[PDB]
């Protein structure tokens, strides 16, 4: 009966979202008409779906997910998808216009007309939960209805529920790769007014997932639909120890105990180990004691960055499948002797461990292969830091020449918060290099 | 024998029968009704309690946990410590098969013993395949 | 079964026990093993049914149909 | 006619204490529907220690079951012998405690253990002798070590005279598994000083070498490890059941092994451990096992006693023997290596034999030790709890609960008294 708001804003959480709602009905048994077969059994216990789906009494399973996008075209596609008879057909809020890659046409112009919609379908959906446990939101910070728009919902949400985690994922922008123009600019504003609300903001790279699909998994020439099923594996792996049964389970009340030291060191980033095709995950052993160091490697990151130029703070092993728990106990202790995973003084134990008894699943015409095992670190890392160097120093070229402002003044926004935005994150960039002072 | 391939060849299908287990013979003894899973990828069984509106029962969903089921145990089992130890290949002589779930038969499983009245449209095809067997009538 | 009791004063347990009353405690713990393996009366206050249609004969002669 | 109150708190004190009713039951002959099949007519002269029996012969347990996240005692009644309990006595809420000590003893621990000591006062009243009270904590977090010492510091303010029979898995020289482990242990052994009159330490390192050396397994999971918990916590009280040569209760072995009022930190141990390869290879008797028993890699707790002395030691016996083989192997063994214990006081063992052999075997024993090694196991939290200190880390969701900062210091003074009581009797 523990619950899970799923809020999918902006363009690219509402496009993950169409292939993450793919996976929990296909971990259980029901189907894309929503109804459950009448003949096949896949399995399920009586409440493994109470999670994020609400069962009512007519045989349909209803889900609980809001997707509000303010420019129409992306959400009437998934209402005339093969996904229309699962959702509720107020979940899908639609609005009349852009929101242009602009933060303030988002969260204060047109962001003030669509809003009480939003909020009153949340505030609806929490009287009936009577487990709720906290928010899972998916946006990206380089536009405009997922970065000035998440910090909207975010600065009431808090608001009005008060001490509940809120987990968001977010694509961050990549160093090379790079699709908007302004992108560095309304990064930088959605970060100054939702690190204040924030518990645990969870950080995706497109240029690293560009890379590590092109070999482990040896795609080329690939997509943003490929993409999408490796941002739906982990959050499915996050959310395992609220449906299923294991030796250690670690639910949601305890990721800001483990993850969090002080109150704006939260920023972790996560992997996911056994990622090979079909043609070579059947020609070598994949055990525990490998999985766990493959985990570790500088090649094998989400996110764009050297792990190797700063010390982790605590990490968090979220097994899976077929795993007895001497075999991890063993390979924690391979890493702690390594004298290039560098833990920090003021840590000795930084590891967290769960393990669970269901295997990983796959997607039918999937690009993964069936494994019984599977890893999902999740590492607090200082090493994130220079990786918002880069995204000051893009800010501190186009506001040395007041470029490409006027389009934001206009729209009901002061120049006033420019400054002190780049304040901001000179002060939360000053905080990783204090806490790495031994 | 390749676990492998027996997960593979097997994965997601799992023979479903509707068993009741009568205890009426017992002073607070109630009929019951119970769902048996058999999973063929580890040979498997689960028992499932079915609820019904207002029976008085707190509502678990779980008689038994999901685990191989031993059949008939060595005579030197009697001794082995289920305190400290899990039963191992060594001390079980015969394990519970597909072929020992049959509709219309009592099935002791930890001395309980369930009556199987009837098996899923999927159960029904997988014996008429594997075993040969005629359709498998429900007992009502 | 003779010798199938306890004596009295046996600290320990017999089942079937704690629910039998009235007698002492080896007559007791025997019964805790083997567990383990014509016309009605005049002037009487109760109720005859039947008695609005009797007239003009004797309480023993019209109550004998009761008990027979 | 002298029972024990059970006490299931944390999830590692649920999932090894309700292996123990399965280890119990399988001593007397209660089958898992929770009726009576047994051979032996011993079992039941003195059932009524553990259980409760029931109108029917349902023979029920004595146990009390609280935890705040539900999912586990939805996994321990949905066991082999889970099927045996009172429904009465599970109590719970929903939201769980996050590792964190002051959601235990402080904030949500003042809700739900007002409905806790209640379901205990139902079961004191209908036990005839009450003389003792058996909680299996769970150190390692705040789900079972901050509000074990919630109930066992409001117990022992209404019974001030009974023993305290605490059996609680110890931090580890290991990697541990949790983070805050050094924050939520110098909480809860500030107020186990003064409430309990033993606290049987377990720690997982040594259950994975006492089943690596010794037994040899391959793959020991957690359902093995808590087979050799429940053997020495089902082995302590065979004096109070099973008929024996020298019995010895609860309060026999309490004057024996506490010398000082704040030196009460046991070591268990498990006599007659074997291969499945070597069994036949072997002959077991009394001057085998004395061997099996007194060295250092046959105790469940992972330091080593040869950087210390013994206080006192008891070795209860099982089975069928003889009592100058028993006296004299443990004169030899004050004897061969005297300088492992201590002077000042010149007998230090204690002797029980009972006339029953558990199941499987001819013979079998249980150590417990009172050694000053244990300042060892309590000097590595003492230093790993200051470097998790002096910069205030992982600290504001004790502060930002119910705690303050006052008593982490008024903890951690009260852990190295401790190790300087041990240290200063060496």
């Amino acid at each position: 009966m523990r619950e899970c708001i799923s809020i999918h804003v902006g363009q690219a959480g509402v496009q993950i979202g169409n292939a993450c709602w793919e996976l929990y009905c296909l971990e259980h048994g029901i189907q894309p008409d929503g109804q459950m077969p009448s003949d096949k059994t896949i399995g399920g216990g009586d409440d493994s779906f109470n999670t994020f789906f609400s069962e009512t009494g007519a045989g349909k399973h209803v889900p609980r997910a809001v997707f509000v996008d303010l420019e129409p075209t992306v959400i009437d596609e998934v209402r005339t998808g093969t996904y229309r008879q699962l959702f509720h057909p107020e979940q899908l809020i639609t609005g009349k216009e852009d929101a242009a890659n602009n933060y303030a046409r988002g969260h204060y112009t047109i962001g003030k007309e669509i809003i009480d919609l939003v909020l009153d379908r949340i505030r609806k959906l929490a009287d009936q939960c009577t487990g709720l446990q906290g928010f899972l939101v998916f946006h990206s910070f380089g536009g405009g209805t997922g970065s000035g728009f998440t910090s909207l919902l975010m600065e009431r949400l808090s608001v009005d529920y008060g001490k509940k985690s809120k987990l968001e994922f977010s694509i961050y922008p990549a160093p090379q790769v790079s699709t908007a123009v302004v992108e560095p600019y309304n990064s930088i504003l959605t970060t100054h007014t939702t690190l204040e609300h924030s518990d645990c903001a969870f950080m995706v790279d497109n240029e690293a997932i560009y890379d590590i699909c092109r070999r482990n998994l040896d795609i080329e020439r690939p997509t943003y639909t490929n993409l999408n099923r490796l941002i739906g594996q982990i959050v499915s792996s996050i959310t395992a120890s609220l449906r299923f049964d294991g030796a250690l389970n670690v639910d949601l009340t305890e990721f800001q105990t483990n993850l969090v030291p002080y109150p704006r060191i939260h920023f972790p980033l996560a992997t996911y180990a056994p990622v090979i095709s079909a043609e070579k995950a059947y020609h070598e052993q994949l055990s525990v004691a490998e999985i766990t160091n493959a985990c570790f490697e500088p090649a094998n990151q989400m996110v764009k960055c050297d792990p190797r130029h700063g010390k982790y703070m605590a990490c968090c092993l979220l097994y899976r499948g077929d795993v007895v728990p001497k075999d991890v106990n063993a390979a924690i202790a391979t890493i702690k002797t390594k004298r290039t995973i560098q833990f920090v003084d003021w840590c000795p134990t930084g590891f967290k461990v769960g393990i669970n008894y269901q295997p990983p699943t796959v997607v039918p015409g999937g690009d993964l292969a069936k494994v019984q095992r599977a890893v999902c670190m999740l590492s607090n890392t200082t090493a994130i830091a220079e990786a918002w160097a880069r995204l000051d120093h893009k800010f501190d070229l186009m506001y040395a020449k007041r470029a490409f402002v006027h389009w934001y003044v206009g729209e009901g926004m002061e120049e006033g918060e420019f400054s002190e935005a780049r304040e901001d994150m000179a002060a939360l960039e000053k905080d990783y290099e204090e806490v790495g002072v031994d | 024998f390749d676990q492998l391939k027996q997960f593979l060849t097997f994965d997601k299908q799992v023979l479903r029968f509707y068993a009741i287990w009568d205890d009426t013979d017992s002073l607070f003894g109630e009929c019951r009704h119970y769902i048996i899973h058999y999973y063929l990828m580890d040979d498997t069984v689960e028992i499932r309690e079915v609820h019904e509106r207002n029976n008085g029962r707190d509502p678990f969903p779980l008689l038994m946990n999901r685990q191989r089921m031993p059949k008939v145990l060595v005579e030197n089992a009697k001794n082995f410590p289920k305190c400290v130890l899990e039963i191992s290949d060594q001390e079980v002589l015969e394990w519970y098969t597909a072929k020992d779930f049959i509709v219309g038969k009592p099935l002791t499983i930890l001395g309980r013993t369930f009556f199987i009245y009837d098996c899923d449209p999927f159960t029904r095809q997988f014996y008429k395949d594997k075993f040969g067997m005629p359709d498998l009538p429900p007992v009502d | 079964d003779p010798h199938k009791f306890f004596m009295s004063g046996f600290t320990g347990y017999v089942p079937r026990a704690r629910f039998l009353f009235g007698s002492s405690f080896p007559v007791l713990t025997n019964q805790a093993l083997q567990e383990f393996g014509l016309g009605l009366l005049p002037h009487y206050g109760g109720y005859v049914p039947g008695y609005k249609f009797q007239f003009g004969g004797t309480f023993g002669h019209l109550t004998h149909d009761a008990l027979g | 006619m002298r029972e024990i109150v059970h006490l299931q708190a944390g999830q590692c004190g649920n999932q090894i204490g309700a292996k123990f009713w399965e280890v119990i039951s399988d001593e007397h002959g209660i089958d898992p529907t929770g009726t009576y099949h047994g051979d032996s007519d011993l079992q039941l002269e003195r059932i009524n220690v553990y259980y409760n029996e029931a109108t029917g012969g349902k023979y029920v347990p004595r146990a009390v079951l609280v935890d705040l996240e539900p999912g586990t005692m939805d996994s321990v009644r949905s066991g082999p012998f889970g099927q045996i309990f009172r429904p009465d006595n599970f109590v719970f809420g929903q939201s769980g405690a996050g590792n964190n000590w002051a959601k235990g003893h402080y904030t949500e621990g003042a809700e739900l253990v007002d409905s806790v000591l209640d379901v205990v006062r139902k079961e004191a009243e209908s036990c005839d002798c009450l003389q003792g009270f058996q909680l299996t904590h769970s150190l390692g977090g705040g789900t079972g070590s901050g509000m074990g010492t919630l109930l066992i510091s409001k117990i022992r303010e209404e019974y001030p005279d009974r023993i305290m029979n605490t059996f609680s898995v110890v931090p580890s020289p290991k990697v541990s598994d949790t983070v805050v482990e050094p924050y939520n242990a110098t909480l809860s052994v500030h107020q186990l000083v003064e409430n309990t009159d033993e606290t049987y330490c377990i720690d997982n390192e040594a259950l994975y070498d006492i089943c690596f050396r010794t037994l040899k397994l391959t793959t020991p999971t957690y359902g093995d490890l808590n087979h050799l918990v429940s053997a020495t916590m089902s082995g302590v009280t065979t004096c109070l059941r099973f008929p024996g040569q020298l019995n010895a209760d609860l309060r026999k072995l309490a004057v024996n092994m506490v010398p000082f009022p704040r030196l009460h930190f046991f070591m268990p141990g498990f006599a007659p451990l074997t291969s499945r390869g070597s069994q036949q290879y072997r002959a077991l008797t009394v001057p085998e096992l004395t061997q099996q028993m007194f060295d250092a890699k046959n105790m469940m707790a992972a330091c080593d006693p040869r950087h210390g002395r013994y206080l006192t030691v008891a070795a209860v016996f099982r089975g069928r023997m003889s009592m100058k083989e028993v006296d004299e192997q443990m004169l030899n063994v004050q004897n061969k290596n005297s300088s492992y214990f201590v002077e000042w006081i010149p007998n230090n063992v204690k002797t029980a034999v009972c006339d029953i052999p558990p199941r499987g075997l001819k013979m079998s024993a249980t150590f417990i030790g009172n050694s000053t090694a244990i300042q060892e196991l309590f000097k590595r939290i003492s230093e790993q709890f200051t470097a998790m200190f002096r910069r205030k880390a992982f600290l504001h969701w004790y502060t930002g609960e119910g705690m303050d900062e006052m008593e982490f210091t008024e903890a951690e003074s009260n852990m190295n008294d401790l190790v300087s009581e041990y240290q200063q009797y060496q």
